[PDB]
Formats: C-alpha cells, structure tokens, sequence
C-alpha cells in the first residue's frame, strides 16, 4: 500500500463520520442516476484508476495489478471524465437505451492524513450490485483507495485520486458502464 | 446434422442467414471441430512474451493452450492439459518458467510442453512413450507481431490462409521499420452472445453509436470495403477527415497517423500516399475470430463459450518506435473508447446480449435474417487494393464472405 | 420423438401423467411449436394501453412481442426483433411511442411494427421488400378487456377456441355495464418449475394452505367444477359462505361481491342469482397459460422458460365503476394474498420448485403420477352451467381435460 | 426524494450510532427468526411499502416506480402486518415447512430530522442474502427509506414508514416471504 | 449410444480412458439407469438414526430418498416423492417423525413411506390402490454400521456385491467388539467435476499435497494395493511409520491405532498383527460412490449432479468404545485435514474443478488419458490378503478395476 | 445467543469505532493475503469455530447448528491454526497454486462488555466475496460472534473466540480455503 502497511489510526470520530457520509452521499448520486451532480465531485486533477488484475502463482502475487504505463479498465483525466459525462447526458436526451439499476454498498472505511490541510487518504470496501433489463445481474466487490481533498462545496470534498481494486480476474459482466 | 442441410443454413446469392447457426448446440460442436480445430487463431502478440521461458495462457477455441518463448526464441503452443488425468499444467495467466510440473501427480514437462519426467518410471510404466504422452502441440506462425496457431497438421500455411489479407493488416502492423509492440495487459470480459455476432460485426455502420462520438468533441462519407478471395476475411475503411481525429483518438494520435514524419515516411513502406496517411478508421476481421482496428489499434480475439456466450480478449498495439507520449495516447484513448468500459464498445455489448436472448424463442428462430445489403457492387481488380473491393463502403459483402467461408469450413472433411 | 409415443405420455381414461412431459427438452421445443405458436395467449389487459401509441412488452411463449395501441385504437402485436440482425426493437417494459427505431442499424418502424424506413436504400438494397422484412405479426383479439394473440393464421377464431368458457370468464369480466379496468402495474417473478405445473394447478385443493387463511381472521363445502368440451380450459368454484369473506378478501370486498346494488343488479346481466352473488372463490384456467381467480381478481400469464422454469406475470382487475375504496380493497387484498409476497401464493411457489428439483432423478422420472381423482362424475347438460360439469368440486377432471387438449395439440400437424 | 435533494447533514454522532444500532438490532431479529419481537417495532400507523419497478427508457426514468394507487409488492397496514405475523407464527406451530436462512447487511445510513421531536427520516443501503434448503440462494439489494419515531421501549424507536426500493426489475427469487 | 461403442470408451489391457465418459450427457443418463439404479449406494451410518422414527434425507443417484428407523428398528428407504404430483414428502435434513404428510394435498404416509391415508377417498378414487401409489421402496442392507441401498429387486445381495472387499472394510468397521458409531453431523460441499474423478482418485499418490503434510509437523515407502475380483472396488495402504502419526492424525490417534490395548487386543479380531497395528493410512473405494479412509476415518458418499458436478457428503466414524478424548481427536483431526476446509482435501477439490473445466474443449476431449501405471504386477493369492493384490502400491490397478466394472455395468441389461 | 437476547447497548462511540476499525484492519490483512500478520491477531486460547448448519422444520429451528462435541467446518486450537498458517506460507514458497481474490464486507457490529477489563463480546455481519482463476465466484454471508481481548499490540486486540454462523446449508463453493 504505503499508508496501510501500518494500522491507520485512530482519528476522529466526527471525521470518520464526515468521510463515511461523503461516501454514502456519493453512492446516493451514483445509484439515483444523479450523474451531473456526481462528476462535480471530481477535483480537476482527478485521476480515476482501475487496473486490470491477473491470476498469478502465489509467489508472484506482486505482479497482479497492471502498473501505470500499462492498459487499464479505467485511467481517466478530468477531461476524459467530462467526456463520459457527455455520453451519459447524451443517452438520456436523444436515445432509446434503458436505464440501469445500481447499488453501492460502502464499508470498511479507514482514514489516514497526508501532507496538506486538507487532504486525506482512504481505504474502503465495496459490493456493487447491478441489475438491468428483466434479469441481468452482476455483483462486483473490491477496494477503493481514494485521495480526498477538503473543499468549500456543500459536498465538502472532492475526489483527487481514485484507485479501484476489483476482486475480479476476467470481468464478469458484459460491459463496465457504471462508476465505482 | 448433415452435409446437405448445413449448407441450406446460409444462402449467399440472396442474403439469408438462418438464425439457428447462432444458437444450435450440435452445430456449435461442429464449428469447434471444423472451424477452430482447422483454422489459424489469434493467441496474442510477440511482445507479450519477450524473454525465453515467458508464458501466457489463452485459448484456441475452448481448448486452453500454453504459449511459451523457448531458448531458441521460438514460440511453443501446447494443450494446457496433463495427459495422465487432465489436470491443468500451467496455472497463472502469465509468468516466466524454467519448466512445468503437473501439480496433481508430478509429471514434469519442459518449456515446450514435452513430457520429460515421470517420477519412478523405474517402478512402473514398463517403457512409457514420453512423446506420445506429451500434450498436443499446435503449429505456431507469426505475422509481423501477431502470434497464430492451428491444430491441423494439414492446414495451409498461414500466409496462404491469410492470402491478400496481409495487405490490409499491413495498415497497422508494418508502418515502420521497427515493427510494433503490444502495450502490456489484456482486458477480458464476458458477453453472452454467439461468437459470430461479435466477429461479423462488430460496429458495422462501417446509423447511431452517437453519444460515443459526442464524447470526444468539446462542444455522408467516402470509402471502400474489401472481401477476401479465399478465407472469409474482410476490411472496411474511410478516406480523409474528422472521425478518427476528433471523436475517437483525438488530435495527437491523428497528427501522428496522417501528417508529419512518422506517417509520411515510415508509412511509405506501403508505397502509397492515402494507403498510409489519408486512411482514417478501419475495420478488418481475420477469420474466424481475429479482429483489430488499424488507426485505433485494439486487437481482440473472440473466444467461444456457448453457442451463447463469448469472451473478449483485447489489447492494444503501438508502433515500437512511436514517441513516448504518442504511445501514451494510444493507451488512454483506446481504453476510453474500445474497452469494456469504452464509450463506444460498452454499447456493442449491450446489443448482442439482446440479440442472443431473443433467439431463446421459437418464432425468433424460424425466419432468416437479412444480409442482402449492397449486392454486386464489387470489381475485383482495383488499381490499388487486392481481392474483391466494394466502392461504396456501406455493404454486407465482407460479412457475406465471412458466412460463406464458414459454410465452406463447415461442409468440408478435407480441405477444398 | 414421434406421433405415437408422444401419445403414450398421457393416459386419460385411467389417470396417468408421465413425469417426463415436465422435464424433457425436445418435448419442450415441440410445445413451443405446437402449443404456443398455435394457441391464444394472454398479453394483458386493454387498460394497460389506453392512449394511441402506448406500448407494453411481454411474451408469447419465448418470443418477446411488442403490444401497441394504434391511431384507430386497434392493438398491434409484432415480434420484438429487427429482421436485419435481430436486435430488440422496443426496449422498455412500457411507454408511449410515435415510432420505433432499431438502435443497432437505424431501421425504422411505425407504431404497428412495419418497416417503413431503412437509411439509404438509395445506396443499397436494389429494391428491398419492406413488408416481407417487417417483424412477424400476430393475430390480436380481445375478450371483454383481456388482450390475446396467436401466431397461427389458421388458428380458429378466439371465441370458437374459448367455446363455452366465455361463460365462466363472464363471472369476473362482464358483471357490470362498464366493463373492467386493470389496476396498473404487473408483478413478475421467477419460479423454477414446468409451466404446466403452474397452470394445472395452481392451488388445487379446489388439505392445507392453512396459515394463509388464519391470516385474515382476527381470532366440508358444496360446489362444482367445469371441464371444457374442446380446448382444455376449466373452472372450479363454491356456493355461499366465509372463505371469500373472512380469509381471502375480507368484509368489504365480499359485501360488494355478494350483496348490495353492485352485486344484485349489474351482476344480473348474468341472468342468474348465485351465478352472480352466491359465488365465492373461483379457479378458471384458459389453455394454455392464462389464469385468473374471479372474486379475488388476480390474472396471470405463466411464461415458459426451461421446461424447468416459468415466470409469473400477474396483475389485478376491478370493475371499472366500482367505488373508489372498493377498488382500493381489491388492490391491497390481492397483493396481500396472491402476489409473490402473498400469504397464499408465497407457498404455491416453494412447492413447485421442489417438484421440479426432484425430477432431476432417474427414478423420480420413471413411474407416472396419479391423476384419477373423481372419475366419471360429470353430466354434460346442467340446468345452469354449459360444457361438462362435475357436481362434487374435488376432482381432477378439469386437469385431465388440460392434459388431454395438450395431447391433442402436441399430436396434430393441422387442426383436428 | 424530498429530504435528499440536498446532503443531509451533519448530526450526530451519538445519534448516528443510535440509529445504526437500531437497524443492526432489527436485522438481528429478522435473521434470527425472532419475528414476534420484530413486528413489535412497527408503529400502529406503519405503512410498509415496496413498489414494483419497471425497466424504462432513460428519459422516462421518472416512471420507474409504481405510484400509490397502483399495485405493489407490499403495501401494508398495521392490520395486514399483524396478519402476516399470524402466518409466520402459524407455520412454526402446526406445519412441516423448512426454516429459511437470511442476512441483512445494513449500510449507507443517512439521517435528517423532520417535524416532531421525535421523528427522523432515513436512507440506508441493503444487500439481503437468502439461502434455503440445500442450494437455493438469492441476493437482493436496494434502499430502505424509513420514517422512525422515538419511543419509550427498550428498542427506542418504532418504524412508522418504510419504503423499500429494490434494485430489481422482475423479482429474481420465487417468492418474497422475508422482510426487508 | 450403443452397446458396442460404449465398450470402446475404455480399454483395460492397455490403459486408455476416453475423456468423454466424464462429460457426456446421455452417457450420464445411462449411468443413472445402469449404475446407480442397480448398485449398492451409501446412505450413511446407523448411528445417524438410533431411535425409532428418526429420519435423515439423502440421495441415491439423483433421487432424493428418506431414510427412516422403524418400530422394529428396521431401516426403511423410500423415494422422497409423493406419487400424486411429486411434491417432496420429507422436508428437513434430519429429525424425528411419527408419520409423514405431503404438504401439497394431504396424502399421509407412515414411518416407512406407505400411503396410508388420502383425505376423502370416500368422495373420490372409486377404490385407490394404496400400495401401488406409495413411493418406490429401496432394498436396504447394513454392513457393520454403514447403511446401503439399491433399487434393483434383482441386484445381488450386498455381501455378494461387496465380495472379498468386506476384508478391507473391516480395517475400520470391525476392530472392536462394540462396533463403530458415526460422530454426528455431515459436511456437504459442491465440486463441479465428474463423480468418477472423485471416486477414482481421490488423493491417488497412493508427488505433492506437500504443504498439507508440513502442517502437522512442528518444525520411498513399502505397501500394497487391492483390486476386487468382481465389483470394481479397491484399497491402498502402507506398513509402519510417520505419515499417519506425524502429519495427518497426530500422536494420540496413532498410539491408539498402532500400540496399546485397543490396537493389539480388540484389533486382533482381524487375526493378524500388521493387519491391525502396522497399518498406517489406507484408501478404499466401494463402487460406485462410497469412499473412506481407515486410520483417518472420514467416510463420503459422492453424489452425482451433472456429468459435470458432484456433491461430497462426508462424516467421521470412531470405535464406539474409544476413549472420550481419543474420539475427540478423531473429530478435530479429521476436520482439520479431510473436510472442505481441510489442509489436505481443500486441494483435491481445486484440482478436479480444473480437470472438468478443461474438458469443455474439443481437443481436450479427443485423445485418451493414460491409465497404464504398473501393469501386471498382481498375484491373486497373497498369504494374508484376498482378491487381486499388487505388491508395489504405486499402481492404477484398482482404478483400472473401477473403470472395468463401470464398463460391465454400463453394457449389461440383466446381470452378468 | 446469551448477551443478545437483549439490545446491547449503548456504549461508545470511541469504542464502537475502535472495534469497527479493528475489524476493517483484520479484513485488510485477510484480503491483502497478508496472512502472517493476521494469525498474529489470534489469542493463544483462540477457539475458531464454524458449525455445520442443517435445514430443519420450523419448530426445530433450534437444532440447526452442530453442537460442540459434533463435526464442524472449523474447530481450531491455536496449535491447529499455527498449522494452517504453515500450509499457507508453504504454498507461497514452494508450489504452483494460484492466488485467490477475497473481500470481507464487515457490518452490523454490536458490542457488549463481559467480565474482565479487557474483554468485549461482538456480533457482526458478513458478505465474503471470493473470485479466483478467470471466472470462479462464490458469495458467502453470515454472522461472526467474537470474543475480543484488549492487548498491548499496535492492533489493540486479539481474537479469543470466533464463532462463524454461515447462512448456508450445504457449502456452496468447492472448498473453504479462506478465513472468516
Ligand atoms: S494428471 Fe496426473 S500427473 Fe497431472
Ligand atoms: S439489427 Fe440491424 S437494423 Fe436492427
Ligand atoms: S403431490 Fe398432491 S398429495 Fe402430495
Ligand atoms: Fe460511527
């Protein structure tokens, strides 16, 4: 990890709550399809990362995740994201695709501070539950490792770094249209 | 089934596809025997196994194969199955190996899957035949980076098979002295639909997919299509404009592709302006399951599961000498558009799933699909392009050729 | 299979059902071809599509159909599959539509699923036949609210098919000048068991389900059963008492059903006291997959999946002029009892699942089931009730008739 | 939503805990089959609601849920519930049906006050995990939107409103015999 | 299929197994009919149903059976299916019962699954045959604790079937005057692989599984193998040392097994030192699906699902008079090693799953597996051990015998 | 239960956090394959228990779980565990088995004190998500009933008792190689 070779700890608890509540909200936006409002949470230096994972022999666990010059599931700029938001908004306006039902269960949130006032480093757990059109269902779990920054918005924070560690070799659904 | 009625499944002159080809279980088992076990399949790219002893595991059809770089830098492809009780020999997705041991009962193999040691053949096996009892080996052959295999010791050569298709593959693979390296990491997802739909297809408006486009802009075109003479391949492309630039790959990756040194020069190994720099987006499908998009540069194998499911293994290739940040662009833009998360390819998937789902129905399976788009619009001599070229690019000619070779493969016991 | 041995699957005179009818894969494909593709299926209720252009998507068998109100207020039912590559045309469960466009490649349809526009048939399709290439259409017909369809252009008329069954359907559908509206919203669940079990069945103690009853009380009965002459329908009901009142629907919904203006009058369109007000609970099954409970007023289609799974699409219908709060009762009480959450129907489900599960076994599939309950207890002339009436209501006569028509459908190539 | 167009916030944290602990307890009762005790949590004006959800075209997301004069999965009185409790207790006494194994994972709990002392409004997340007889398994997720009222019981609260927003088009199990 | 080509599936003299036996669907249905429905299957242990009226539910093949202790302390085994519509009769895993009632429609049964009461056979069934309409019953027979059943009224006796196999079962079951009790509780897990793999197998290095061993130590061996004359059984064991002691069962359970009173005496009912105390670990497989490890003392049935899946029902047995804490050791050590969580058996599972997965492939299914290990190394007269004994224990002789009986069962219509 | 016939309550909230954070950490170790460090959390009198569960008729719910003299899925000493850790470490060093991807979602944590300073008694919820090699996936849920003891380590606690109540009749995966 770095930051998590050693146990957090302890903070808060006003802080603990404040973070958890941020995530619960973020999940509400995501699950309620309230996407305009969600993107607004990303810091303009957002780096939104989800490496491809490989099944490896136990001594080579090390080599599991794709590193930073290699292919990912997601590796997005603020600019690239802005652009996905355009895809979402554009489907809503002129298009006949069906809407998609999600749930984000947020959990094992651990908080350590960083340099700057300001900025906190997070580990959380996962389950995303996606049902859509009649019977399709996929369940995904994993770890979000985020960098959060304090912020004068009603939301209170902005996501500067997100690293999504899926518990998934081959991707078990048929697309990754939602957002962790 | 039966030689005669397999043939009735596809009418070429008159564009009917019988939807059962996409769903039928025994038909599927025949593809496995008469398409995959006899044609040249895409295992990956050389770059994914540089050093001796590097392996990666993939599939030919529904047979898991190990793909290993040897001491003489050759590429060995053997069936990932111990012949004793059929345990898996190589167990990670990728790695480096001095040798291979079958975890279940000790049987030890070398780097090219030769059974070299059984414990105590002293005690037992009054003379065991090591060669016989090694896994099945597959003919390996390489095309300018792309690794290919074929089980059939009688299959034609890979170059022959490819025929004049090599031409269109050169659009992505041979546009620089230094060849092409595959950016590491292979995305994989599952898409419950017949492999032929993916292959045929995909993204065949060669008219929406609209929102995907509108993603890459910060707010009726000319082109041709090629159908292979022999082996059911086919490609479709444009000539001059946005689309590549704006939209899919953006500013930099198109400057690189169309203008400046790397595109003019280098790209003039192709011996043709336009063939090198007035190209834009391009389809391309190498029968049966190999697909890539020169200009964008995702390559995929489609791996068959059911007649009802397919897996998509896709990576990205860049010119091996391309500038750092240009390679980088290829990396980001590719995944932004043609990954499972991609602003284009996330929709292609949603679709085919419905297509397959519907065919669960009796009536959905009882009348043919229309594939008569733009018939008899090919001359077969174009000044520039080999094979059988259509001059309006909006046709299902390449597609017809795909089903037509399929038909030839499905109805031969021998090689025609 | 084979004409002769399909017939051996059900012995009518002597009550044997061969359990394989519930499990066999090829047998299933024949039902799909010889039952569903030739009989009148329940698509829903008129009320679920009032305004022109309103659609809702459902199933005939395992074919998805779009069901659309037209400008002349007719009801169009076409196969939900673009004929080009078989993409889904309508994609929501329900909504309103000016037209329909196939998302994959542009092919545009009108409100009744006629292919009216392909982009650039200029460029391609040297004369395309629009009519031919529209989806398959289904004969639509309506019975006093209920929407029905049948693919077979040779099927008998719907009224003929129904025969004297119309009589018993009138118990729910025609008990008021103003007809009947369907309360909006259709519950759907999955129940891994053969469709015939559901249909045959359900809740056939026409002896527990006890706790369900004890739910509606705040702490050996008279009746008859009808078996259709022709088409395998059948109904079973009571005469005077609690059960309806206490227990299932409660106080209000029974006052309404049995006494007071709405029940006496109005209900005397049926031309019979008792037929209108001394009725109580009632079964009713319209072959093959239509089921409703006049007095309670859930209607269901059963949709086939495996031979091993079925989906249950159920809504509720009320007399269109019934008082506000009486309509309201129907809403609450129905869902409280006969929904997937219902205090009755939550158990019917648990059951059939076990039934199917067991038949995974060799021995479970090798001896017949007993359906000889109450044989030869029908006169076929009753003063009041048409068809073939049993006078003790505890019999499997209607059921035998169900399997018997099934047998007739399964063994005809033509119409008997 | 109303109440959730805008971010909670912030309370508590004694309060946050007090609510979460209520839910954890409620789940314990539910999963331990301790049903007599659970119903006792419902206020006599309990309205226990679970609308049917529809797959809709993206501009019509709006129309997803069944409204209040239309068919639901659940729409229960105190009286109707009392009655389901009778069904459960009655199966236990005289009946041979098998017992059913559940888990309720409770999570993204957000709390806003209402009018009256007294009464709080809640959003939470979901996963219910139901295994029964050998191999049957269904997993359900979604949102409970509850109205809770303070109360002199050992439980501390009573459920006056529950609205269960399933992430499920067609119901993917074969019955809905448990309770969210 | 066909008598002739079923036979070609296994070549005994020359050790070829055709991998299709593990995968083929119709082949599977024949096993169900010609192996399971005609051979003696393991239902459990007597101790699991002491008192009258105690039942436990399990499987013969894919037929659920109820297993019930009667008033005369006999053991009744009847098909867990009401003959009316095939609802499940007994619904818990285990319990005590005065009688059995079918929840769906009232049909009431006695303790041994005899239909004794239908409600109102007055009203209906003009004379119903109670005997005929009871569930199918299965021949029950017991071997020194182990409960066994067989549907075939013509199957040979259980002792005959077992033949000289009784000898090796006595190593676990008859080593004390007082017999053996089964520690209560039966672990169950699912393992998607053919039942034959499990049975054949398991853990057949009669060379790793290493880490499992290294678990029980706190930091080339002698033995024989037996192949049955008739019915495809077989056992494999050691003679003197660690392995049992260190490693699997630890200190106490080996003192108990090898030295001291309980092992010398008692164990000398076997009439042989070594046969009683110089034994160590032992395999043993009673065709088709019964497996246990005397010395460790897990017993399992393997239950077939697909040709592609199996369930593992395993408990543990101890000598009924063994000291408290010695019984306790058996409990802990067994579960520590040979449970689904076990440090040994957690790996056996991982394996077979891959084995089956691979055979999804065309080429993986097209060449035979090698089973020629240690051929013609049996004399059939050993001073001590009955049957057909190999003297080097590292052979696939027992295994060959397994497939060979399988072949005999699969190709008879009658009993050879 | 004992301890849970009656509602906790209330503690903490510094305590509530302190426990939850312990579990979140424990999960991090488990999911990160950081096993050496995990075993180190077990008290030397650890008793690690997971009884086999049976489908029973509703009046016999009582008889569900295997009692203490009967066969379990897990019934481990400190010594037996030490030994499983040896199996794990040994596979890592000399062996070609593949690594296994897990997630532990921890949730409905309820805390009551016991006798001794010192020692707390816990109820929590579950979902474990296990994906491995290409496509295998099992999802498990249930209840951990733990006894925790205060401790001078950086972890702060040690697990003296763990009782794992799976919501699973027959085990739905093919092995139980991970740790709840
Ligand atoms: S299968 Fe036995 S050596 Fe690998
Ligand atoms: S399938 Fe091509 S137009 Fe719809
Ligand atoms: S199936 Fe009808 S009595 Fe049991
Ligand atoms: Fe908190």
């Amino acid at each position: 990890a770095d930051v998590f070779l050693r146990k957090p700890a302890p903070v808060a608890p006003e802080l603990q709550h404040e973070v958890e509540q941020f995530y619960y909200w973020e999940a509400k936006l995501l699950n309620d399809r309230r996407f305009e409002e969600w993107f607004a949470l990303l810091a303009e230096d957002i780096h939104y990362f989800m490496p491809i994972r490989t099944t490896r022999i136990m001594r080579d666990s090390r080599l599991e995740y794709s590193g930073s010059r290699e292919y990912a599931h997601f590796d997005d700029d603020a600019t690239m994201m802005k652009g996905r938001l355009r895809k979402i908004t554009s489907d809503v306006s002129w298009s006949e695709n069906p809407a998609s039902r999600t749930r984000h269960l947020v959990s094992n949130v651990m908080i350590v501070g960083a340099e700057a006032e300001g900025e906190y480093e997070i580990s959380s757990a996962f389950i995303v539950y996606r049902n859509r059109l009649e019977r399709q269902l996929d369940i995904f779990a994993g770890e979000r490792r985020d960098t959060l920054r304090r912020n004068t918005s009603e939301a209170g924070f902005e996501i500067v770094n997100r690293t999504i560690l899926i518990d998934q070799s081959t991707i078990l659904a048929n697309n990754l249209s939602f957002f962790f | 089934w039966n030689t005669s009625e397999i043939e009735a499944l596809f009418d070429e002159h008159a564009g009917r596809i019988d939807p059962r080809i996409y769903t039928d279980e025994d038909l599927y088992q025949l593809e496995l025997e008469r398409v995959f076990a006899r044609s040249w399949l895409l295992l990956g790219h050389e770059t994914q196994i540089r050093k001796p002893g590097d392996y990666i595991t993939t599939y030919m059809g529904e047979d898991p194969v190990v793909v290993v770089r040897q001491k003489d830098a050759s590429i060995a492809v053997f069936l990932n199955q111990c012949r004793h009780r059929g345990m898996r020999i190589c167990r990670a997705d990728a790695g480096n190996a001095k040798a291979f041991t079958c975890s279940y009962h000790g049987w030890a193999y070398d780097t090219a899957g030769n059974l070299v040691n059984v414990p105590y053949e002293a005690e037992s096996f009054a003379c065991l035949n090591k060669k016989e009892w090694s896994p099945l080996k597959a003919r390996v052959e390489t095309y300018k980076g792309l690794i290919f295999a074929n089980w059939d010791e009688n299959a034609v050569d890979l170059d022959t098979y490819l025929g004049e298709a090599k031409f269109y593959m050169d659009h992505m693979l041979d546009r620089t002295e230094a060849g092409t390296e595959a950016i590491p990491g292979v995305q994989k997802w599952v898409i419950p639909c017949n492999w032929k739909f993916a292959a045929e297809q995909f993204c065949s408006d060669m008219t929406s997919h609209l929102s995907g486009i509108l993603a890459g802009l910060p707010e009726p075109t000319v082109g041709k299509q090629y159908r292979a003479s022999w082996g059911g391949h086919g490609s479709g492309f444009y000539v001059g404009d946005p689309n590549l630039m704006l939209a899919i790959m953006g500013p930099k990756v198109t400057s690189y592709w169309t203008e400046g040194p790397a595109s003019e020069k280098a790209a003039e190994r192709l011996g043709s302006v336009e063939r090198g720099s007035k190209l834009m987006v391009e389809h391309m499908t190498v029968f049966p399951t190999c697909s890539f998009l020169p200009g964008i540069n995702t390559v995929r194998t489609w791996h068959p599961r059911g007649p009802n499911e397919v897996e998509v293994w896709a990576f990205t290739v860049v010119d091996a000498d391309a500038p750092d940040d240009i390679k980088e662009e290829f990396r980001r833009q590719t995944l932004r558009t043609f990954s499972a998360g991609g602003v284009f390819e996330q929709d292609d998937g949603e679709n085919w799933v419905e297509i397959q789902h519907i065919l669960r129905g009796h009536k959905a399976r009882s009348r043919p699909f229309n594939a008569e788009m733009s018939m008899d619009q090919t001359v077969d001599n174009d000044p520039v392009y080999p094979g059988r070229i259509s001059n309006n690019v909006y046709s299902e000619e390449a597609a017809r050729g795909l089903y037509a070779h399929w038909l030839r493969m499905m109805t031969s016991p021998d090689w025609d």
